[PDB]
Formats: structure tokens, C-alpha cells, sequence
């Protein structure tokens, strides 16, 4: 099987902002 | 203490609260679980869209639909449906409502049975009752005579009822509906060049169908038209650009339901059977019936259906007998508005399947005098 | 506990702790042997420099890449570089740290078993993990579509990803990257007069290359300003004095990436290759990925490759849909900031190959579920 | 004056005299155009390279397919082909013999319409008449009823047919053929080592699936298997030396006919679709179907596929109803065999279309009952 990503919750996006 | 109005049909999820003039959300019915690998981590990506949410993302998903006509072929899928528009679309808590949920004649019973069992045991609904789909529809248009074409999304029949009386005998059915009519348009559409395989191009397919295919008055001296005059010619924007133009092919799709051996039909057409089982019923009320002749379902919404069918109807019918089509603008929601009065009246307050007599009779007791 | 990302690429290796903004250390991915005879005794003379400083003690030395294409060729350079990049330039026991590589798409098997085999028996880390070159790629824009273009220094792959789904059937390689194109400004600095030929002044035309080419925003009139006006010839100065003079080599060069016809390559330019991998997913998500196209790796470094790649795109794709390319100022180092954000969060702990299951299923353990 | 049966197909050109067994003059359907500088005077080097020149000369050439998937893509490359089809491996004036050419199901009539246009505006033919690509290869089996898959190199498209009666409603077409098996296959290659991009090499790969890829009985038995032993390795030279070994590729790649998410086509494997036809048509008729399964050809020419097909057939069916599958030897040449066949009948004799009667109704009276 290709990698099956484990069920989490989140994130993205919020931290590009905080490193610019 | 309030009543919930649920209609299942096939296609689109119509559901609110009883005594209102519009459905409280409308979604698709469809369940649709990925097709790829996925990459990225800490997406929570669910592994089942259903309703409308799933709609959003047919490019990495599966579309399916659970009800291919009229019954349900994967139980696990409705009640995903369910617990969705229960819990989510509605945000009211199940335990304390009715419900009034609508099936097609002559379907098998053991989906009736089921539908029941699985609604009073799992989601523990105070009280719910199947209703006739075009009964209600009748009911819904303020009258109480004539024959109900209820051309839905998955099933066709013709049903007569004349002064709150029902006709067992003389329900026709046919399984064309708006289904065959995409596939139909899919398989015709190819003729140009554009093929649509995928599932989720089954929706696009659609949605053409919804906003420029219409029926013609006359189809031989249209097709004819079409083959000189370049009036025809539309043009629709695909969901990524590369529009393309529809001519003829647009009034070739809804043909189908005047002539179903397009798509290797034996039977005859919708103006046909409905002119058969006026003629099955009793002689002394076949005025009546041609006085109140109502459509029902989203299907019948095509433009310039109503006289087409007027005429064909006319041409059959006896030349004294007068031919008039009842077409409210509302007929997609008409099931719904028939079952929201019906949860409103007082004399039907009692009609209810109670949780006591499911304990005590079990699921069987639908198919009893308690519908 | 912090993790150790290491990606070793093609040409530049770098390798930082995660959780970082710019990798600690970078540095060429080069070993260097002597190739003279040496006549003074005892000078500290070594028998193999890697790392920078064979770059600066490049006059004596045949500096010879690991790694032609992606996949790795002389696997004792390539220990000896990973033995020099953890000791020496991080100073850092491997045995109590994970490992995260990057390896770029569509490569052998063998080349993963045999980085996985040597990883865990000499250097003896705890639990490593290798991911695919453009997944961090993209994590670094914050997005979870589009497509990601990354034209490393080695090999140039576009891999597509909507939703954190990605599409293995869309992925285009091409092996055209930054090593071809120095090849190819070297050929072609032969037609003014001065020739390169052995490997240390491949260094010199490659740092030429970085500090003076760019890409033409179109080709034919700037090729034809060129050979009449003077406004474009640059001077550049040798690390012995001897000035050079290059005209309309600055662009030319670069242009390869677009049309690489010039090296007698069969496949199509960049500009579409990413096209055609577009065309190749579902019809439904065409337009995300048309406005959110993704830039990343060294060889997108060249002033004037976006306005370039936006203006290729838009004669391609279909006019109405809006073409945006993205691309971070911060692209050389986006691989890496991906890794380090992916090596810090918390749903991605339970990913890593623990060493119970190598020593269970052997090396080939990395082709499984566990990527 | 006798008839030719042409058949263009996709890759593979067969042509020849009507009343024999097998085609004069077989070649595949390419154009190569030089790509390289060329310096030599005088050597006669001509501008475009068709049929088997360009098997030959395919070092320095592009080939280019001038047919897709059914549909023309390049109509002058096209009357190329036919022009040295006719003038130069045939030498047979075409105005002084009739023409059958063949055409597969399902397709654009636009190409149809041209093809005849073409036909009788250049090589001005007396009489031209267009096949179903299914209808000839069930003529040359012999039989007169049964459901015939003839997945060629560009569709795989299954046509039922009973006592000389077809069923239009129950046409499958799918766009996985010999090409996209290639395309996997070279794909699926590049994990070893061997990297195949230029279009010339294709040929190459293609005469590997040719040579060594064949059909598993049980797919997961013989993965499990060839990851283990050895015994299915083979070794296949290329026109320069390095000897290739391939391990479990040689049934890999015809595993996507049965299972088409390898490739992300959502379409069901060339098992289901059948039997979904089957049960499409009518409840009279599915045993006959079942009885006479007919293959044919270039695609099902891979050993051990009717073996597995009967299987997978037998287990989606119902138990009691006999299955049999006819593989004739010589399925590869099947539909020509069939055009000799029809054309040589009498009864046909009289369905030609006349040249006036397109000279005086124009190239639409294909579609009409002439077709
Ligand atoms: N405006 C429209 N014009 C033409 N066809 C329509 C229109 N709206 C809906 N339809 C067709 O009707 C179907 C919806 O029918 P509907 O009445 O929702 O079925 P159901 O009885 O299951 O609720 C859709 O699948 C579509 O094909
Ligand atoms: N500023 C620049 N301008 C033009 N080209 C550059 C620039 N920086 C690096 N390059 C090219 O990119 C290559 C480095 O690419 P890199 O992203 O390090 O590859 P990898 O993916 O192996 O890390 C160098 O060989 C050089 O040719
Ligand atoms: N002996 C064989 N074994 C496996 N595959 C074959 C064999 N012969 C031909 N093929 C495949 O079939 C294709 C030829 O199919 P063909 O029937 O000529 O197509 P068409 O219907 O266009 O004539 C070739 O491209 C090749 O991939
Ligand atoms: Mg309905
Ligand atoms: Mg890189
Ligand atoms: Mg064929």
C-alpha cells in the first residue's frame, strides 16, 4: 500500500504566515 | 412536538420541519469514499463524504448512489444518509419527532419492512409512517381527483384517485426516470467527440441535462430544423473551460421519455401508459381524470413537457373529452408539501405507527391497514 | 528529542534539526580525490576531501558527483558524504537521533532498500523515514493542492496533489535539470573561445551560470536584439583574472528548460510537461490546480522564469480559467523547510520504521504500507 | 474486379485482396518525420518515413501515431498511410477496385464522415463501404450470434449480437488498450533501472509486452510467488547488448485489463464490463451469450487470458449456466478475415455506397440506412 496517512485532526497555512 | 417531513427519493435529500412552504435543506444522495493514495498527514480527511459536502470534492472521490430505483441497495449507506441529515443538516435530536417517510407503489415490501425496523431501532423515533409518493403530491395541490404522473429521479408511475379513493388495480410503472435520461445523454453525447466515463462526470453530465435540455413540440420537424437552421446551437462552459456546443442532442435526451426504445425499451412512453390506465379505470370518472391531470417529480420541469403531453394526450383521447395538464411551478417539491399538510391535520394525528405497537407487532405491522 | 532531516538531493546536500527555518548546513555533494604524485612529506595530505572543502582545494583534486540522476551511482562516496555530514558538519551521534531523507519520485527500489540497508547497519539510527521530494515541497507554501514543478539540480519531476490525495498516474518525470544545462553552457562557451574541459572548471561554468544567465520572457526577438544591439553582453571574472565577456549565451542556456530540442532530447519543454500532467487528472479539479501551480527547487532560481512559465501556460490552458504561479522567495531551501515542519508534528510519530521491523522484514521493509 | 478490405485499425494497418485468409500487406500505422540536423548530400533522404520505413529508420526519426483511441488525429499523416498503402504496397490503382474500411464502435461520426470525404475525394474509389470493427470478426469465427470483445490497440469495445440482430443498448466501449498497457509497462520499468523516455524506445518496451508479459491465473498467488522464487525472471536482449532481466512486470502489466485503478481509470476490468452488457440485455437471451463468448483481436493475443477471463466470468455468473470462451488461434487477423468474408458475399454485393449517389447527397449518407 502507497502511505497511508494516520488519522490526525489538523493543521496547515497558519504557520506560512507566522514565518513571513 | 413537532413533525419531521422527510422525503428520500433518489437523487435529492429533501428534509424539514412540518408546516412550512419550503424543505429545510435539499442535498444529494450520494455516499462517495477516495479513490487514491494520499500523501499529506494531519488532514483529518474523513473516509466517507456524503450529502453535499461530497459534491464539493468528486475529484478525488467515488460517487455513489445507494438507491437505483426506488429501493435501497446498501443499508449501511442510508444510514449514513440518515444519521447526516438527522444530526447535521436538521440539527434536531431524533427521539422526539415523528417521522413521514414516502415510497414508490408496487416496490418490494421487504424495503418498507426494513426502512421501518431500522428506524425504530436504531435512531428509537417516537412514531413513523410510509406514505404513497404521489398521494402526497396529490394531497399537496389542494385537490382530491384525478391521475398523478410522478416522473421522479429513479422510478415513473401513474397513479389515479378519485375523491379521496384510491385505485389498486390501475397503478402503472415504469423504471425510466431521469437516470436513463443522463446515461442516455452520456451515451449520446460521445457522437461529437466529448466522452464522459468517470462517475463524477455522471454530475456534470447532469447538470447539462438541467440547464439546456428541453422538449420539443414536434420531433421529427425539429430534427429536421436542427439539420439547416443553426438556431439550436448552444454552447456550455465546462467546469474547467473548453466549451463546448450542444445542437440537436439537446431535445434527443428527453425524447426518451416519449419514445423509450431509445435505450432498448419494449414499452411505450409516458403519455401512453398514463392514457392506458385512464382507460383501465371505471368508465363513469375518465372526465374527471382528464380534467385533473397533475405532474409530479423534478423530471417533469423540462421545458414545454406540459404540452406535448396536452397534445399527445388530445390526440388520443376522445375529440369531446377535454385535455388539461396541471402544472404547478412547485412540482419538485410537491411530495414534500403534501407531506408537511398531511403531518399538519388533526385527523391524521392517530395514524401514527407508535413505539408500542412496533414492540408489540414487530416490523410486519406496516404492511397491515397501517400503512 | 529532535529529529535529523537530511536531504541529500543532487548536488547540494542539506541537513538541519527539525523544527528549524533554514537548514544548518549546506554544502556541495562532492568527493574529491588527488589525481598528482605529491612530493611533500607529512603536509597532512588526505586521501579523499569531501564536503566544501574539496571545492576549495579543487585545483589538485577530480571532483566526481555521486549521484548522475537522482538514483545514486557510488555508494562509497555516498557514505562517506553522510559520514562527513553528521559527524563533521553537525557533530551529532547518529545512533540517538531519527532520520528523515527525501528521495525523488519514480526512482529504483534498490536505491531506497539499499539507503534503508546502510542506514540502519552503519550508521545504526533509531528509526529513519524516507518521503517523496515535492510532499514537503508543497508543505512549505501551508497549501494542500496543487501541482509542484520541483526542477532540483539533478532531475526535474511534477507531481500533482489536491486534498492531500495525490495522483501516482500524473506524476512526469524528466531527467533535463541544473547538471544538463551547466553541460550545455559549457558546449556552447566553446563558440567564443574559451574552453572548459576538465572537472574542476565544471565549478567555475556552473557558479557562471548561477550568477549571470536568465530566461528571456520570449525568445525570438530577444534573440534577434541580441545579435544587433550590445545592452546584453556581461563580463564575468575568472578565479585567475582574464575576464570573460558572454552575450547571448545568458539566455540561451536557460532556455533548454523550455524547449529541449537543443540537447536532442525527445520530451517536450517544462512549460508542457506540466501542462500534459494537468490534463492527465480528473476533469473536476483541473481548475485548482490551473490557479495554484507551485514553483520550487534550485533550477527555478533563474530571474525570469515566472512571468516565462505564466506566459507558456496561458497560450496552453484554456483562456478563461485564471494562471497563478507560485513562487516563495525561499525556494532552494522549500524542500527542506517542508521536512522540518513535517519532522515536527505530532500525528507524524507513529510513521517512522522502527528497527524491530527491519530486523523483522529486512530492508525491504520501506516498500510496505510504513512508505 | 475484386474488393479491398482495409483495415486501418490503430497501430497495425492490415490490407489485402477480398476471398483470401490473410492480408497481403500488414505494417504498423506510424509517420516518422526526421528530427536530427543531416549533412550527407545526395543520399535521397525524403521528408517523412511511413509504415515499415519507419521501423527501420527509427533511430532518427519521431514517430508519431496518427491514430489516438478510435478517433483521427492527423488527417494528412492518415492519407499518407493510405496513399502508401494502395500506390506502393499493394500497387493497385484504387479507382479500379471497391473499398471496405473498417471503423470501431462508439465513435465520433464527424471521423466517419471525413474518412468517407477522403475516400472518395482523393482516391476517387467506386464504391467505399464502412464496417463495425465487432460485426467482421464475428463473420470470420464462422458463427452468426454471440457477445465478441474485441479489445484491439487503440479501445477495448464488446458488442453482443444474436441471429444476426445487434443490440445498440448494449455496446461497452473502453479506452484501456494495448497503448496504455505499454505506457504501464514502461512506467512500471523504471523501478528496476531501465529508464525508456524517447519515442522510439517505446517500440522497444512494446516488443517486450510482445514477447514476455502474459496473463496470471490468480494475480495475488502469483505475486506472492515471483517475490520469492526466481523462476519467472527472463532475459530479453535490446539492439545493443545489456541484457535485461524481468522479474513480476510480466504480470503486472496485463493485470490492468482486469483491474483498470492501476492506470486511475475508474472504469471495472474487461470481466465485469462483459457481463455487465450481458445482463443489460434482454432475460431470453443471456445463455446463448454465455455459450459464445468469441475473443479476438491483437491485445487477447496474451497467453493465458482466456483462462482467467473463464474464470472470472463463471464466478460473477450464475452457477449452472455453461460458460465457453472461443479463442481462435488466429484472433489477430479476425476482423480482416471477416471483411474477406462479407465482401465476397452476394448479398452484400448491392449495399455499396454508390459515388453519385454521395455526389449528389453529399458525405452524409453514411449515417443513413447505407451504413
Ligand atoms: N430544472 C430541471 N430541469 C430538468 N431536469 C431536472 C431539473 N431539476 C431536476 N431535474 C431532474 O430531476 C432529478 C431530480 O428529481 P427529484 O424530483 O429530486 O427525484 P426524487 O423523486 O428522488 O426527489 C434530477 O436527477 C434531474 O435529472
Ligand atoms: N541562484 C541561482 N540561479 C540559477 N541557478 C541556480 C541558483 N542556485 C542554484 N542553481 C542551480 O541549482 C542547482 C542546485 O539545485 P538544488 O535545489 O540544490 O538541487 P537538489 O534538489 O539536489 O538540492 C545548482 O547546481 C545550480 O545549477
Ligand atoms: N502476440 C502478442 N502478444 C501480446 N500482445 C500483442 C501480440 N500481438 C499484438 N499485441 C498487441 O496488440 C496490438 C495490435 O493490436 P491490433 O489487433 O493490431 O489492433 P487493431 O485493432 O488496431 O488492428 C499491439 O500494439 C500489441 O500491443
Ligand atoms: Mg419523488
Ligand atoms: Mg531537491
Ligand atoms: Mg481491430
Amino acid at each position: 500500500v502507497p502511505p497511508k496517512i494516520p488519522d490526525g485532526e489538523r493543521v496547515d497555512f497558519d504557520d506560512i504566515h507566522r514565518k513571513r | 412536538t413537532t413533525a419531521l417531513v422527510c422525503d428520500n427519493g433518489s437523487g435529492l435529500v429533501k428534509a424539514g420541519f412540518a408546516g412550512d412552504d419550503a424543505p429545510r435543506a435539499v442535498f444529494p444522495s450520494i455516499v462517495g469514499r477516495p479513490r487514491h493514495q494520499g500523501v499529506m498527514v494531519g488532514m483529518g480527511q474523513k473516509d466517507s463524504y456524503v450529502g453535499d459536502e461530497a459534491q464539493s470534492k468528486r475529484g478525488i472521490l467515488t460517487l455513489k448512489y445507494p438507491i437505483e430505483h426506488g429501493i435501497i441497495t446498501n443499508w449501511d449507506d442510508m444510514e449514513k444518509i440518515w444519521h447526516h441529515t438527522f444530526y447535521n443538516e436538521l440539527r434536531v435530536a431524533p427521539e422526539e419527532h415523528p417521522t413521514l417517510l414516502t415510497e414508490a407503489p408496487l416496490n418490494p415490501k421487504a424495503n418498507r419492512e426494513k426502512m421501518t425496523q431500522i428506524m425504530f431501532e436504531t435512531f428509537n423515533v417516537p412514531a413513523m409512517y410510509v406514505a404513497i409518493q404521489a398521494v402526497l403530491s396529490l394531497y399537496a395541490s389542494g385537490r382530491t381527483t384525478g391521475i398523478v404522473l410522478d416522473s421522479g429521479d429513479g422510478v415513473t408511475h401513474n397513479v389515479p384517485i378519485y375523491e379521496g379513493y384510491a385505485l389498486p388495480h390501475a397503478i402503472m410503472r415504469l423504471d425510466l426516470a431521469g437516470r436513463d435520461l443522463t446515461d442516455y445523454l452520456m451515451k449520446i453525447l460521445t457522437e461529437r467527440g466529448y466522452s464522459f466515463v468517470t462517475t463524477a462526470e455522471r454530475e456534470i453530465v447532469r447538470d447539462i441535462k438541467e440547464k439546456l435540455c428541453y422538449v420539443a413540440l414536434d420531433f421529427e420537424n425539429e430534427m429536421a430544423t436542427a439539420a439547416s437552421s443553426s438556431s439550436l446551437e448552444k454552447s456550455y462552459e465546462l467546469p474547467d473551460g473548453q466549451v463546448i456546443t450542444i445542437g440537436n442532442e439537446r431535445f434527443r435526451c428527453p425524447e426518451t421519455l416519449f419514445q423509450p426504445s431509445f435505450i432498448g425499451m419494449e414499452s411505450a412512453g409516458i403519455h401512453e401508459t398514463t392514457y392506458n390506465s385512464i382507460m383501465k379505470c371505471d368508465i363513469d370518472i375518465r372526465k374527471d381524470l382528464y380534467a385533473n391531470n397533475v405532474l409530479s417529480g423534478g423530471t417533469t420541469m423540462y421545458p414545454g413537457i406540459a404540452d406535448r403531453m396536452q397534445k399527445e394526450i388530445t390526440a388520443l383521447a376522445p375529440s369531446t373529452m377535454k385535455i388539461k395538464i396541471i402544472a404547478p411551478p412547485e412540482r419538485k417539491y410537491s411530495v414534500w408539501i403534501g407531506g408537511s399538510i398531511l403531518a399538519s391535520l388533526s385527523t391524521f394525528q392517530q395514524m401514527w405507527i407508535s413505539k408500542q405497537e412496533y414492540d408489540e407487532a414487530g416490523p410486519s405491522i406496516v404492511h397491515r391497514k397501517c400503512f
